[PDB]
C-alpha cells in the first residue's frame, strides 16, 4: 500500500508530485542542458574536463621523470648496432633537451635498450601532446580543433640506417621531403618529412662528426579529448610494451627513487594508475555524445491541450534518464580519476614518486608543454594544480550534481509510470 | 563507508547551531564534503562544500550566515550556522561531493518563533 509508504519516504511523494507537473519536469530539462554546458563546454569549470588534463598529463610527467634514465639504441629493424647515435630533441634528457639513443651491441628489448621504433612511436605520441597542453585543450565538445606540430631528430655514426631513405620514406637523403597522410579520428593528418646532411666539416657544426637531421611536420592533429587521449595511451602503453632498462642519478638530498637501476613496467603501480586514468578519460569523453543525442530542451508537457499524462505523454523520458545518467556518469568518473592518482591516498614507494617527482617541476612554473635542461626527474605537467582543480571545480558542482540526480529520479519515475 | 551527522535541534530564529559530521576515511580522505538538507515538500538541496586544503564555498541561500570547516586529523566535518531564520528548518545530511550513494541519518534543524 502506497499512503503507508509515503510515511516512509518524505522525498518520494515530492518526487511523484514533481513527476506529474509539467513546470518542474521542464525546470529539470533546462538544468540538464546548463549543467551540460558546465561539464562539455566549460574548461576551468568543468571537472570533466579536468579530469582529462589530469589523465593526459599524468602520462606525459611519467616520461619527463623517467625519460632521461632510459637506454635505446640499435638500428631500424629493432636489431643492435655497431655505432649508431640516434637523438631526440624537445625530449627531456640528462641536463638536455635531447633524448640520446646510443647504446651499441646490445639487442633492443625487454629489460634492454628501447628500439629506435619504438622510440620514434613514443616520441611522435609526446611532442604531439606537450603542443596541445602547450596552446590549451579545448573543451570537451570541441571535436574539431587540430595543432601543428614540428620536430625532429638526428643520426650519426658508421652504419647508422635510422634516417635513411629506407626508413625515412624520402627520396633523397639531402634535401629530400615526403608528404604522406593519415586517416585519425575521421581526421585526414597530414605530414611533411624532409631529410639534410650536414658534414663533419662543415661551418657552425660542434659534434665534430657528419649526420643527418630529419623533421617532421604534421598538420591537422585532432586536439580533441578522445584524440589526445589516444596519443597519451600509445606513450605509456609503448613504454610498459617495450619495459626498457633505466637507471638513475638521485641528486644530493632531495628525493630518493626507488629502486635506482632496473626496468621501466616495474613500475607496475604507477603505470598501472596511469593506464586506469586514461581508460576512465576515454569512459567519461565517450558520454558527451550520450548527452548530445539527448538533448533536453524542446519543452513538454500535454496533448491537445488537456492535462499531462504521467503515464501516456512521457515518451521523452528515456531520453532523458539517458542523459542524466551520462552526465553522473561523467562527474564520477571524473572523480575516480583523481582518487587514482591523489597521494592522499596513496602509500609507500607509490606515493613517494607522486609526490617527490611526478607532482614536482625542476624548470626555472613555466608554462604547460616547455622542456628545458631541468625537466628531467620532475613531472613538468602540472599534476598538483590540477588535482586542486578538479577538486575546486567538484565543489563549485554541488547544485548541478543535485539536479542532474533530480532530474535522473523524474526521468526514472516517468519510464516507470510508462510500462 | 558511513556517515553520522550530529548537532540539530530547535533553536530561535538569530540563534546558531553547530553541526557535526563522522565521516570514515575512505569517505573523507583526498576528497570533496559538502553539506546538504532537506526541507519539507522539497527534494535535497546542496548547501556547502570544502576542498582538502579547505577552501570553502556556499550556495546563495546561506553565503554569509553559515561557516563550513574540515578537520583533516580526524575526518570530521563541521558547519557552523548563524542567523538562523525559519527557511532553514530542514535535515542536514553531509556527504562527499560527488555523492557516496548511503546517505546517513541526517540531523533536524528546526528554527522557529
Amino acid at each position: 500500500n502506497l499512503s503507508k509508504l509515503l510515511t516512509r519516504y518524505s522525498t518520494l511523494n515530492t518526487l511523484i508530485k514533481l513527476s506529474a507537473d509539467p513546470s518542474a519536469i521542464n525546470a529539470a530539462r533546462e538544468n540538464l542542458g546548463a549543467s551540460a554546458k558546465n561539464l562539455i563546454g566549460d574548461t576551468k569549470n568543468s571537472p570533466a574536463y579536468q579530469a582529462v588534463l589530469l589523465a593526459i598529463n599524468a602520462a606525459v610527467g611519467f616520461w619527463n621523470v623517467l625519460g632521461y634514465a632510459t637506454q635505446c639504441g640499435g638500428n631500424a629493424n629493432g636489431q643492435e648496432s655497431t655505432s649508431s647515435t640516434t637523438i631526440f630533441n624537445n625530449e627531456p634528457g640528462y641536463r638536455s633537451t635531447s633524448i640520446t639513443c646510443s647504446l651499441n651491441r646490445y639487442k633492443p628489448g625487454y629489460y634492454g635498450p628501447m628500439s629506435i621504433e619504438n622510440f620514434k612511436k613514443l616520441n611522435e605520441a609526446y611532442q604531439i601532446l606537450q603542443t596541445a597542453l602547450n596552446k590549451g585543450l579545448p573543451a570537451l565538445k570541441e571535436n574539431n580543433g587540430t595543432v601543428s606540430v614540428t620536430y625532429t631528430y638526428t643520426c650519426s655514426g658508421e652504419g647508422n640506417d635510422n634516417c635513411l631513405p629506407k626508413v625515412t620514406g624520402v627520396d633523397n637523403q639531402n634535401g629530400g621531403t615526403k608528404t604522406k597522410t593519415q586517416t585519425i579520428d575521421g581526421k585526414t593528418v597530414t605530414t611533411t618529412i624532409s631529410s639534410k646532411v650536414v658534414d663533419s666539416q662543415a661551418k657552425g657544426n660542434t659534434t665534430r662528426v657528419s649526420y643527418t637531421e630529419i623533421t617532421n611536420k604534421l598538420d591537422g592533429v585532432p586536439d580533441s579529448a578522445q584524440a589526445l587521449l589516444a596519443q597519451a595511451s600509445t606513450l605509456i602503453n609503448t613504454i610498459n610494451t617495450a619495459c626498457p632498462y633505466f637507471s638513475v642519478t638521485n641528486k644530493s638530498g632531495g628525493p630518493q627513487m626507488e629502486p635506482t637501476r632496473g626496468k621501466l613496467c616495474g613500475f607496475t603501480e604507477e603505470i598501472s594508475a596511469i593506464q586506469k586514468m586514461i581508460t576512465d578519460a576515454q569512459e567519461l569523453v565517450n558520454q558527451t555524445s550520450v548527452i548530445n543525442e539527448h538533448e533536453q530542451s524542446t519543452p513538454v508537457g500535454g496533448n491537445n491541450g488537456k492535462p499531462f499524462n504521467p503515464f501516456t505523454d512521457a515518451s521523452f523520458a528515456q531520453g532523458m534518464l539517458a542523459n542524466a545518467s551520462a552526465q553522473a556518469k561523467m562527474l564520477n568518473l571524473a572523480h575516480q580519476v583523481g582518487q587514482t592518482i591523489n597521494p592522499d591516498n596513496l602509500t609507500g614507494t607509490f606515493k613517494n614518486f607522486v609526490t617527490g617527482f611526478l607532482a614536482t617541476c625542476n624548470n626555472k612554473g613555466s608554462p604547460p608543454g616547455t622542456v628545458t635542461t631541468q625537466t628531467f626527474a620532475s613531472g613538468c605537467a602540472y599534476v598538483e594544480q590540477t588535482i586542486t582543480n578538479l577538486n575546486n571545480s567538484i565543489a563549485h558542482f554541488g547544485t548541478q550534481e543535485q539536479q542532474i540526480q533530480q532530474a535522473e529520479n523524474i526521468a526514472d519515475t516517468l519510464v516507470n509510470f510508462g510500462s | 563507508v558511513q556517515l553520522q551527522e550530529s548537532g540539530g535541534g530547535l533553536v530561535q530564529p538569530g540563534g546558531s547551531l553547530r553541526l557535526s559530521c563522522a565521516a570514515s576515511g575512505s569517505i573523507f580522505s583526498g576528497n570533496v564534503m559538502g553539506w546538504y538538507r532537506q526541507a519539507p515538500g522539497k527534494l535535497r538541496e546542496w548547501v556547502a562544500a570544502i576542498t582538502p586544503q579547505g577552501v570553502p564555498n556556499y550556495a546563495d541561500s546561506v553565503k554569509g550566515r553559515f561557516t563550513i570547516s574540515r578537520d583533516n586529523a580526524k575526518n570530521m566535518l563541521y558547519l557552523q550556522m548563524s542567523s538562523l531564520k525559519p527557511e532553514d528548518t530542514a535535515l542536514y545530511y553531509c556527504n562527499r561531493l560527488p555523492n557516496y550513494r548511503s546517505w546517513g541519518q541526517g540531523t533536524q534543524v528546526t528554527v522557529s518563533s
